[PDB]
């Protein structure tokens, strides 16, 4: 029962990838549509896209650590 | 506070109004006390401005650009602005019947100009 | 109502109407003709005011 | 073996709440990036609402991850 | 009681799925308030009272769902 | 009983999944009220009666779903 529960722990915990994958596209859609309005190119919108993507990707990295720990430790 | 200035006379001129509903291109929007800056195109509809109580004056505008400022100002610039009582029902039927028969009957800009005149005449005749 | 003076009025083109400072404050449709339509309408409006004053 | 098998499932199904916390950080940043190009919400003003709004949306992810790692 | 202890750990995991509505709810009210404060008008009043009162109502679902998960 | 005690913990956790609809319902009415109040003047009136009455109808789904979870 202990060995069978470790394999299912790394699969049910991967359901949180929908928020991290769609979050990178939601921030990129507003930056691409706003850059063509003249003239958010150098910095401004380009600098906020790198820092804004790290906050949305923090949920995917934290959820993946709990799934990998059940199969190794 | 409205600024309905046309190209012939001044209607509102000074800021002494409350509410005003003018038909724009998107929908029939109405300005309140201090509307947001939404300068949109005005379509051929009825531009009624409520004066405090029920003393509204229905002005059939021919279409323009209802510009709204951020300091409680509404500039409704139109080409023609006449009341609803200044039009006859017998003379309006002659222009609507001639524009329907002339549409899709020739070439150049003759068929394209008849389609816009038939749509503006049908909206003014239904608001009597 | 007796004397006059020769004045002048400038007219912007289509490339100068969209490159203003507070041009994005109004809800204008970018899909339809809004920049070229506002520039062409200003030329006929300024010509009618100059001919009436002249 | 029933108590040890239920501890692994307590942290896997509880991680499904990351969809709201992950998409919430990007929804607040999408409206701020599109609104800053309208002149001229740059220094402060919109920067204080985006920093305070992102911390409130991230409170759901930190609270849900505490009950899953406590098993 | 092996069956009672197995259902206690599984109760705190299925009840935590409601964080998607509470997490995305606080961002929906902040996205519409940040895009409306940049034009007509400010952010110190009017929309400031609705953003503080609106975020407290949407966050009540996360606190109520977390109490049943920690007590099981 | 072992079977009756295991089903009670699973009933309170599966019923907590309905918080996503109740949490997003309060944020949906708050997003339209924050953006609609900037047009003026639907802050203290007009939309003021619709925001209080509309939030009570969306909150009825969360209170009814939470009663069956605590009673199981």
């Amino acid at each position: 029962l202990v060995l069978a529960a470790k394999y299912i722990g790394a699969a049910i915990a991967t359901i949180g990838l929908t928020g991290a994958g769609i979050g990178i596209a939601i921030v990129f859609a507003a930056l691409i549509n706003g850059t063509s309005r003249n003239p958010s190119l150098r910095n401004t919108l380009f600098p906020f896209a790198i820092l804004g993507f790290a906050l949305s990707e923090a949920t995917g990295l934290f959820c993946l650590m709990i799934s990998f720990l059940l199969l190794y430790g | 506070k409205v600024s309905l200035v046309a190209p012939h006379q001044a209607i509102f001129t000074n800021k002494e109004v409350s509410q005003v509903n003018l038909p724009a291109s998107s929908g029939e929007m109405g300005v309140l006390a201090n509307h947001v800056p939404t300068v949109e195109e005005l379509a051929p509809g009825v531009v009624e401005v409520i004066e405090s109580s029920g003393t509204a004056s229905k002005y059939f505008v021919s279409g323009g650009f209802a510009s709204i400022l951020p300091g409680s100002k509404l500039s409704i610039s139109t080409v023609e602005a006449h009341p609803l009582d200044a039009f006859s029902s017998e003379n309006i039927k002659s222009l609507l019947a001639e524009a329907q028969k002339n549409a899709s009957s020739a070439d150049e800009t003759v068929a394209a100009e008849a389609a816009i005149e038939i749509e503006v005449l049908e909206a003014l005749q239904a608001a009597v | 109502g007796v004397a006059f003076e020769p004045s002048v009025f400038p007219s912007f083109s289509p490339i100068s109407i969209e490159e203003s400072p507070k041009l994005s404050e109004f809800e204008l449709e970018e899909d339809q003709a809004i920049p070229t339509s506002l520039s062409q309408i200003s030329l006929t409006n300024a010509i009618l005011n100059a001919m009436a004053e002249g």
